[PDB]
RNA sequence: AACGUGUCGCGAUGGAUGACUUGGCUUCCUAUUUCGUUGAAGAACGCAGUAAAGUGCGAUAAGUGGUAUCAAUUGCAGAAUCAUUC
RNA sequence: CACUGACAGGGAACGUGAGCUGGGUUUAGACCGUCGUGAGACAGGUUGGUUUUACCCUACUUAGCUGGAAAUUGCGAGAA
RNA sequence: UUAAUGAGAUUCCCUCUGUCCCGAGUUACUAUCUAGCGAAACGACAGUCAAGGGAACGGACUUGAAGGGCUAAGCGGGGA
RNA sequence: CCCAACUGCAGACCGUACUCAUCACCGCAUCAGGUCCCCAAGCAUAGAAUGCUCUGGUACAUAGAGAAAGGUACACUCAG
RNA sequence: GAUGUGGCCUGGAGGUUAGGACGAAGCUUAUGGCGUGAGCCUAAGAUGGACCGGCCUCUAGUGCAGAUCUUGGUUGGCGUAGCAAAGAUCUAACGGAGAUAUACUCAACAUGCAACGUUGGAUACUGGAGCGGGGAAGGAUUUCGUGCCAACGGCACUCGUA
RNA sequence: AAGUUUGAAAAGCACUUUGGAAAGAGAGUGAAAUAGAACCUGAAGUCGUGACAAAGACAAUGGAAGUACCUCCAUUUCAAC
């Protein structure tokens, strides 16, 4: 299940998604940046990433990606705007907000306390190379789990 | 040249389905089957391929009559009084 | 709403190519109700296909 | 600082291990035990209320008849009888 | 041959082919001479003959972020 | 020996030119940045040098000289 | 029984969808390769060259932003 | 290189002696103890769910780090190389969950982006040796309508030879 | 290539809520869903996360001795013992 449990179970809301069909590496950076944020400010950041006024910092899987000035706010130099991962993470936050509202909590006081992106089972395709070679064309989905606690 | 381009030069068929075995080994031009030697009376059978013999021998099909006659033999051709 | 079927039938009935077939941009929900050559022929007579 | 490193707790991916075994392999025995022009073996089509494969069967087609046996078959449905039998 | 003050000699895996080029050398085709019965041979001549891969680590060239004097710690205290 | 013929081998002349002196400017598509997608080769471990010895040409060993960490674009000296 | 013009009745079997290719076939694939036949418009022009156009067909082949170096081109120019 | 070891370990057999639903085998370990060692044993499982230990003897397909070893899986390279021949798309409306998607503040921009199908306009290409209309070979339902979008059409799809 | 080896029994997750859906959050069945349908056990390798340890550049690993801090470990001792 969830790799961690909330401090107060009755004051928390949890959301999950398995086999997302979003790039695990992109979703790893998109979801990790909101790990300690209030829910409302995490949702604002995703809206501004879609507007391309702020970026998602790429801290681990950033091998030879481009440099941008919008990564300075995160203390980095390299960042990106992974729109596919942002909309999926936006949907997950909406589910978590719905779980909190159904439990009688206030989403405006909800703080994300746990984010975990894990590599899911891969899907196999093939690509055709020179000299009659056939080579893998793997797809890498992800599992995303999170919960938020009342502040 | 030989290879990919010449693969598109291959037209027609050397073999079609055989009436006796249905294996797509009937040489259209030579009018004989590469798998069972039809229309020769006897079939193809070679000891250098025992594996091929076991694929086509008795018992690999239905044995519609052999099942009946084996029961009759095992019961000594029982008949009503 | 897709009018691919009606355009195909109208092109055959009128004996012309797709570029010469005009489907009324308005009144699209009654064009999509024509699933037969009989009904497309009524649209042509009514002036919804030209 | 940030990447990165190490340890521990918890997760994921991944299907080894153990237990299980209606399979295989090997040995031995018993017979009014050895196919076909009276059309075999093999090959092809088809057949169920529902049925792709497989199995069984051949336009009498998942079977007819006869002996036993005694209430089912079964995913659903259908089915005279609740059965000496028909 | 000519200019110049001068047209010194050398090394760097006979510097340097994932830098180039491919004229030579040294495959298979072919011609000549000589040799060999022959197939063939010749540091003899001749003509024709695919030059592959960097996105890794260093090196180098530029280009960003960034802590740190107990060179991350000690509170371990030294001023050109 | 030979007219004609030849994507055959060779030499010279006219013309012509960025082949060169000696390089410069411009275009399309790239590279480059982004969204989506997404491999391979290769991979003992790794990766700053000088000299020394050493299997006689070291990234590891000896003695010295360097070396704060992480990064983007290139590049072909080394990685025999 | 045989001719002429009628008339009456009967004319059995199999194939028939679709494709024929910058996506329907072969090349491991919707692969810039390969694959026989028929119909073939207007103008320029010698014209089945080449260029453009009515009919028919198509906007499908990852896109956006956008003057680094270095590239590739069925892209150019350059004083003496 | 030879030999020795009441020397260690594994699958089975003949004996013997034990254990297990109050938890067997297997598995996990900053669980310690013992042995020079091969290894043995205990502890814990917030592991498991049914078999199995010791000792004597017998037996064998009996011990792995490497064989450009075999099979399966994984992996750095790496969100990297790239996805650049065949000139090309623009616009409004309709459809669609695919939007004009927002704690406070806040008139709108500076906080839901990017992408689809159809129709009408626009622009362009093919240019009759055609991304035209029919056939053979080959293929065999790809044809047609409706529905549908998990996988597939190396981007995308509400579209499709799925 | 592939054991359909879930569970004793399908009792195979009604119903509520968010979502277009896939699914999530609850609630139920069951001794056990970390037994939820290619479902017993679930290793290694690799990866994520939280906590902690720190750490220049001596590639890392290693040996021997100490020390600092930790220790769900073991053993001993706790009255003139
Ligand atoms: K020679
Ligand atoms: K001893
Ligand atoms: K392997
Ligand atoms: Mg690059
Ligand atoms: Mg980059
Ligand atoms: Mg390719
Ligand atoms: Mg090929
Ligand atoms: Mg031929
Ligand atoms: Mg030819
Ligand atoms: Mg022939
Ligand atoms: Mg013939
Ligand atoms: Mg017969
Ligand atoms: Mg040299
Ligand atoms: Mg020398
Ligand atoms: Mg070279
Ligand atoms: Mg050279
Ligand atoms: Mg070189
Ligand atoms: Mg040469
Ligand atoms: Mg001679
Ligand atoms: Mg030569
Ligand atoms: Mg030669
Ligand atoms: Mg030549
Ligand atoms: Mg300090
Ligand atoms: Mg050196
Ligand atoms: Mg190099
Ligand atoms: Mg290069
Ligand atoms: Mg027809
Ligand atoms: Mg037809
Ligand atoms: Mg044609
Ligand atoms: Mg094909
Ligand atoms: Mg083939
Ligand atoms: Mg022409
Ligand atoms: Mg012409
Ligand atoms: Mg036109
Ligand atoms: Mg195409
Ligand atoms: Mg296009
Ligand atoms: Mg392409
Ligand atoms: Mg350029
Ligand atoms: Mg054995
Ligand atoms: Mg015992
Ligand atoms: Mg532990
Ligand atoms: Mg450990
Ligand atoms: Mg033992
Ligand atoms: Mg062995
Ligand atoms: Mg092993
Ligand atoms: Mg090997
Ligand atoms: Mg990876
Ligand atoms: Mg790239
Ligand atoms: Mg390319
Ligand atoms: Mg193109
Ligand atoms: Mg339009
Ligand atoms: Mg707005
Ligand atoms: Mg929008
Ligand atoms: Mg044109
Ligand atoms: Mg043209
Ligand atoms: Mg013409
Ligand atoms: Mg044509
Ligand atoms: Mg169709
Ligand atoms: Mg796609
Ligand atoms: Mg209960
Ligand atoms: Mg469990
Ligand atoms: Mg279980
Ligand atoms: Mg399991
Ligand atoms: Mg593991
Ligand atoms: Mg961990
Ligand atoms: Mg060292
Ligand atoms: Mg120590
Ligand atoms: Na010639
Ligand atoms: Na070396
Ligand atoms: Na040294
Ligand atoms: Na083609
Ligand atoms: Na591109
Ligand atoms: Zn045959």
């Amino acid at each position: 299940h969830y790799s961690r449990k909330p401090q107060v179970s009755s004051k928390s809301a949890k959301a999950k998604v398995s086999d997302l069909r979003c790039h695990y590496k992109n979703t790893f950076e998109t979801a990790n940046v909101i790990n300690g944020m209030p829910l409302r400010k995490a949702q604002q950041l995703y809206r501004q990433v879609l507007a391309k006024t702020r970026c998602i910092p790429f801290k681990r899987y950033n091998g030879k990606i481009g440099r941008t000035a919008q990564a300075k706010e995160w203390g980095q130099t390299k960042g990106r705007w992974p729109r596919k991962s942002v909309v999926a993470m936006m949907s997950l936050l909406k589910n978590a907000e719905a779980n909190a509202i159904e439990k009688g909590l206030d989403p405006n006081q909800m703080v994300i306390k746990h984010v975990q992106v894990d590599q899911a089972a891969r899907m196999r395709r093939r690509t055709y190379r020179a000299h009659g070679r056939i080579t893998p064309y793997m797809c890498s989905p992800c599992h995303v789990q999170l919960f938020m606690s009342e502040k | 040249t030989k290879g990919t381009t010449s693969m598109g030069q291959r037209h027609g068929r050397t073999h079609i389905l055989c009436r006796r075995c249905g294996r797509n080994s009937y040489h259209v031009q030579w009018e004989r089957c590469a798998a069972c030697a039809y229309p020769r009376a006897s079939r193809r059978r070679y000891n250098w391929s025992v594996k091929a013999i076991k694929r086509r021998r008795t018992g690999t099909g239905r044995c519609r009559y052999l099942k009946v006659v084996n029961r009759r033999i095992a019961n000594h051709f029982k008949t009503p009084k | 709403v897709s009018l691919k079927l009606q355009a195909r039938l109208a092109s055959s009935i009128l004996g012309c190519g797709r570029a010469r077939v005009w489907l009324d941009p308005n009144e699209a929900v009654e064009i999509q109700n024509a699933n037969s050559r009989k009904s497309v022929r009524k649209l042509i007579k009514d002036g919804f296909i030209i």
